[PDB]
């Protein structure tokens, strides 16, 4: 059964992406700025778990997603949760160079993230990301983009995905041609973003394994949704 | 018996 996804146009696409978007949470309303493992991972903890909830419902929005037997949908977040999760704070904290935005009323620095034992080497990769991303300029079509292709490709190793990851980069070059660069500077962004999601995929692992940590730790309480996305990493 | 197959149903 063709997917319609691949019967959409770029700026279809596009569209789709954007408005799928899921919102930007925010944090208690509390204003003491967290200085210790409990209070930090309190805070991280409750966000992500709601932030779950809306990746859920932004995945099933997502052209071709939809096509997917139940096992692979569950499969692909399984794997890529993580890496959505630390996107999105990436992207959010774009315009905040040294602050991560984990929300509008939660900006953590480096020296915050001391705070946990392990921390502040994942605190400074995800800067040194959205830096990178600031630097680029990274445009919102963009990132929708990517965040789309980590969804797809993270878990696909463990055709539909790949017809439809053609599309979306497809799509990317789209919005680069819409944006006036040359054949030349397509491909090289085309090469540049796509390589940073290595560097994701990679903060990923690092933030699991520290996730692990803390899940044995057990004092910051996790979520049976959380536990159940955390133990399919095994 | 996970969850996410409920979640991704609703
Ligand atoms: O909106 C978000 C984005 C990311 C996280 C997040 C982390 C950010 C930096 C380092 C780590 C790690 F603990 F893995 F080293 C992060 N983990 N998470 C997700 C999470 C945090 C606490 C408990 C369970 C999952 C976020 O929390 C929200």
């Amino acid at each position: 059964k063709n997917s319609l996804a691949l019967s959409l146009t770029a700026d279809q696409m596009v569209s789709a992406l954007l408005d799928a978007e899921p919102p930007i949470l925010y944090s208690e309303y509390d204003p003491t700025r967290p200085f210790s493992e409990a209070s930090m991972m309190g805070l991280l903890t409750n966000l992500a778990d709601r932030e779950l909830v809306h990746m859920i419902n932004w995945a099933k929005r997502v052209p071709g997603f939809v096509d997917l037997t139940l096992h692979d949908q569950v499969h692909l977040l399984e794997c890529a949760w993580l890496e959505i999760l630390m996107i999105g704070l990436v992207w959010r904290s774009m315009e905040h160079p040294g602050k991560l935005l984990f929300a509008p009323n939660l900006l953590l620095d480096r020296n915050q993230g001391k705070c946990v034992e392990g921390m502040v080497e994942i605190f400074d990769m995800l800067l040194a990301t959205s830096s990178r991303f600031r630097m680029m300029n990274l445009q919102g079509e963009e990132f929708v983009c990517l965040k789309s292709i980590i969804l797809l490709n993270s878990g696909v190793y463990t055709d539909h995905i790949h017809r439809v990851l053609d599309k979306i980069t497809d799509t990317l070059i789209h919005l680069m041609a819409k944006a006036g660069l040359t054949l030349q500077q397509q491909h090289q962004r085309l090469a540049q973003l796509l390589l940073i999601l290595s560097h994701i995929r990679h903060m990923s692992n690092k933030g699991m394994e520290h996730l692990y940590s803390m899940k044995c730790k057990n004092v910051v309480p996790l979520s049976d949704l959380l536990l159940e996305m955390l133990d399919a990493h095994r | 018996h996970k969850i996410l197959h409920r979640l991704l149903q609703d």
